[PDB]
RNA sequence: AGUUACUAAGGGCUUAUGGUGGAUGCCUUGGCACUAAUAGGCGAUGAAGGACGUGUUAACCUGCGAUAAGCUUC
RNA sequence: GCGAAACAGUACCGUGAGGGAAAGGUGAAAAGAACCCAGAGAUGGGAGUGAAAUAGAUUCUGAAACCAUAUGCCUACAACGUGUCAGAGCACAUUAAUGUGUGAUGGCGUGCGUUUUGAAGUAUGAGCCGGCGAGUUAUGAUAGCAAGCGUUAGUUAACCA
RNA sequence: AGGGGUGAAAUUCCAAUCGAAAUCCGUGAUAGCUGGUUCUCGUCGAAAUAGCUUUAAGGCUAGCGUGAGAUCACAAAUAAG
RNA sequence: UUCUCGCAGUCAGACAGUGGGGGAUAAGCUUCAUUGUCAAGAGGGGAAGAGCCCAGAUCAUUAAAUAAGGUCCCCAAAAUA
RNA sequence: UUGUGGUAGACGAGCGUUGUAUUGGAGUUGAAGUCAAAGCGUGAGCAUUGGUGGAUCCAAUACAAGUGAGAAUGCCGGCAUGAGUAACGCUUGGGAGUGAGAAUCUCCCAAACCGAUUGACUAAGGUUUCCUGGACCAGGGUCGUCCUUCCAGGGUUAGUC
């Protein structure tokens, strides 16, 4: 049995990057919700 | 349980006893555990009463019972025992070494002892 | 406008915890345990405040009856000696306390003789 | 197994009333004054005055 | 005649110090250090230095001998209890609970001060009696 | 031979003393909830929001912007 | 009270949307215990300021459970929800109070609420403490109680003051 | 990529879990369903009876519980020739 | 206590004596009408005993006398033939 | 006198507390609160005195009840009993030294010895854990004087890969 969460932030960045999350209405709505929530994390580059 | 720290196995116990008797032959006195100190005294007395002949026979026999240490190795401990340790205390019937009780250990309060060589 | 209510709550809880201080174990140092013990003590006290009346009443009956059995009669016969002659209001508690008195119950028990 | 009802705090104290060690021995050292233990070495480095240990 | 020194939560077993307190209590500090330093319990190795302050304070602060005292009473305190993780089955992660103790010890010179707690016991109500009879003429 | 024990390892009872505890009580540094009026947004002429860097300040949070914990006219 | 009185969205979980924290107080004025003391370190003592260092930083109040000891008494002879009514002896004296702390010893003596025909309950939720925590309001109606104008009688919505 | 994908077939697997993960709102839905609801004294004091229920762990009515009010004892009424 | 009205709750109750049935006139099973009880009624008795007997306790009473019950003792009160 | 045993049910009359409208007063002369004890009512509850308080409060009348705490197999400010019991996680021993303290940390050899490797390598990941000096304070599942722990200082060098 292989351990879960073998970290590789290349896929993480290509998945939940800013340019991928700022390309549709839902993604920008989510980004605005996080900005108004004062979230410490906006995408995966700053967890 | 299954595989873990081996601990005080019979082979490990005899190897440790050999190491301790070699250490008490080299350094003269050893501060160790009382149960180990008494076994070391017994083996040292046996070695002293065995080495009074100073022949290759005892060299080969004791070759199976000494483990080399920092200062003395097996064949140098051979000459050391055959020359000075064994003949110095052969003048008396036994009592080739003395064990005395000391206090406990810091972290584990283990009753220790000191073993010295004397007539 | 908020009403704290903690002051009243603290006062009442401290009172309930303290009123049970005096018993063995942690019953002096709890609220639920202390209140259960107080409930048991109150039940015993409430039952007793009615039962001990008859309990010590019968204690008087028994204490008198012992002497009557040493006087040559019994309590049933003694009230038979209170029925056929010399019915006295000197009470069973008081005729029992007369035994503690010097030669007081003896006069009563010799007066009730038929 | 496991306990159904808790052993009391006072029950715990009464149970732990015999976990303490037994009494020890006392020995007078003639040369270096100390009330050491029986067949043990003192802080002065001597078992019953046999210099068999260092100062510490 | 106190020269106390609070320790404030050293990480050590309290149940391994209550055992030695139950013996050291009621004995003079002249023969209390001897009876406390002859135990195999290493848990006291971080405590014995603290007492070295008090006598030394008695040496310089007041001029007291510091050896005519006796251990009047311990407090086996349960201070800030720390928690660490234990490797257990199925990731249950049982918590090892380091129980601390704010050990403060009272060293009273005279054989008294055992009854002085009783003096305070009675005085806590005697003082309200005094204050009441002060105001009893003004009910 | 019938007797309870000082015995007491230790514990229980009221209280005292000491400890986590800041509940409760006072107050706030802080929020909460309204009042009606100018007015009803910024920006590809480089917007809001960020990263990075920058200190009479060493950095922390942050301010600001290579002019960089700033700056100019009156 | 806002998650945020606070380095409050800080940090952190998960890749992720999303979730999402808790906790404050010296004094007055630091006037932060100068000075000396012990001490690897903690931290505390005296003196001194400070009215007061339960204000010396374990610094507003500083509770209880829980963790320890102790006047006096009892307990190493007990079938018992750990107590109720009595009551030995001892030390003790006030919110001037049918007395304080015991309880040797006797009679009596199987938790709270529910399911419910009915629970110490061998049915149950319940280690404990502390605080918070659930019968209110608005609208239409109903009733218990009370009030005004008062029998073609009162009464406002919008609106104005 | 989600009451979907997915499957050498097993409910197998999808962030060690999937008859379909986690996750945002209606929604504190609903339950004729359990459990509990923080102060007190007290007037009187039950019932689990009849019918009905796509009805039996429930509810409706009449009584039973009760007070404000009408009848003010010949009243609703109970009992002995 | 019928009624207007707030109207409940009840709509799962259990038993005992008589008329009883279902059953073995067995069951801490069950059912009604008349006598009642527990729920919501404690206590004495029944050695403990919600429904049985005496009986309806508001509190205080280490209160008098009665009732079932008990009366050789534990256990209250029966002596005598 | 009856019920004051009481569910359900409904009837009647009250009590406390935060704050407010008030007559109000007290206070470093000791405020609230807390801690403690030997009053008053028919009950909610009112209390009275003293220290902790070094500063605001109190109580009758009515009102906003975010008001009264026992369970809601509660909520958080914290910990008992279970208990020195279960574990302490792929081996330690000695000589000497560091140090106040050593099986514990270090030099040395032992011990075990894997050796398709108890040896190094770069990739993803870790972003300093690399090294030097200091300490062992938070931690090492024990101590540990040491650490891959922390602090301070410094270091990683491409055109070719």
């Amino acid at each position: 049995m292989k351990r879960t969460y073998q970290p590789s932030k290349l896929k993480r960045a290509k998945t939940h990057g800013f340019l991928a999350r700022m390309a549709t209405a839902s993604g920008r709505k989510v980004l605005k919700l996080r900005r108004k929530k004062q979230r410490a994390q906006l995408t995966v580059s700053s967890e | 349980s299954y595989i873990n720290k081996p601990g005080k196995t019979s082979a490990w116990r005899v190897m440790t006893v050999r190491q301790q008797v070699s250490a008490v032959l080299a350094y003269g006195k050893i501060e160790t555990t009382l149960k180990k100190a008494k076994n070391t005294q017994k083996r040292l007395d046996k070695l002293i009463t065995l080495a009074k002949v100073d022949n290759f026979n005892n060299r080969r026999q004791v070759k199976k019972w000494l483990l080399n240490t920092n200062l003395f190795d097996v064949d140098q401990l051979m000459d050391h025992l055959f020359s000075k340790v064994a003949p110095k205390y052969e003048k008396t019937p036994g009592g080739y070494s003395r064990v005395l009780k000391l206090g406990p250990r810091r972290g584990d309060a283990t009753e220790m002892a000191i073993l010295q060589l004397t007539d | 406008m908020r009403i704290k209510g903690g002051k009243q709550t603290r006062v009442r809880r401290k009172k309930w915890l303290k009123q049970a201080s005096g018993s063995f174990g942690t019953r002096h140092a709890s609220y639920k345990v202390a209140k259960q013990t107080v409930i048991q003590a109150a039940k015993y006290a409430y039952r007793d405040r009615r039962n001990k009346k008859r309990d010590f009443r019968s204690l008087w009956i028994l204490r008198l009856n012992a002497a009557l059995r040493e006087q040559g009669m019994t309590y049933s016969v003694f009230i038979n000696l209170l029925k056929k002659h010399n019915i006295e209001i000197n009470r069973k508690v008081l005729s029992e306390l007369a035994i503690k008195e010097p030669s007081k119950f003896n006069l009563i028990v010799q007066k009730v003789k038929s | 197994a496991v306990q159904q009802r808790r052993s009391s705090k006072h029950r715990r104290d009464k149970r732990r009333s015999h976990d303490a060690l037994t009494a020890q021995a006392l020995s007078v050292c003639q040369k270096c004054g100390k009330k050491k233990l029986f067949h043990r070495v003192c802080s002065c480095g001597m078992y019953g005055d046999l210099r068999v240990k260092k100062a510490y | 005649m106190i020269a106390f020194a609070k320790q404030f939560r050293v990480r050590i077993s309290p149940q391994k110090a209550r055992l030695v307190c139950q013996l050291i209590v009621g004995k003079k500090t002249a023969d209390a250090q001897n009876i406390l330093s002859n135990t195999p319990k290493k848990a006291a190795t971080l405590i014995a230095k603290l007492l070295n302050s008090a006598i030394a304070n008695a040496t310089n602060n007041h001029g007291m001998n510091g050896d005519a005292l006796y251990v009047f009473e311990c407090v086996a305190n349960q201070g800030p209890s720390m928690k660490r993780t234990i490797p257990r089955a199925k990731g249950s992660s049982n918590m090892i609970t380091k129980r601390s103790s704010n050990l403060v010890v009272k060293l009273s010179d005279n054989p008294n001060e055992r009854q002085e707690l009783i003096k305070q016991q009675k005085a806590l109500v005697k003082k309200r009696v005094e204050g009441q009879q002060k105001a009893k003429m003004a009910r």
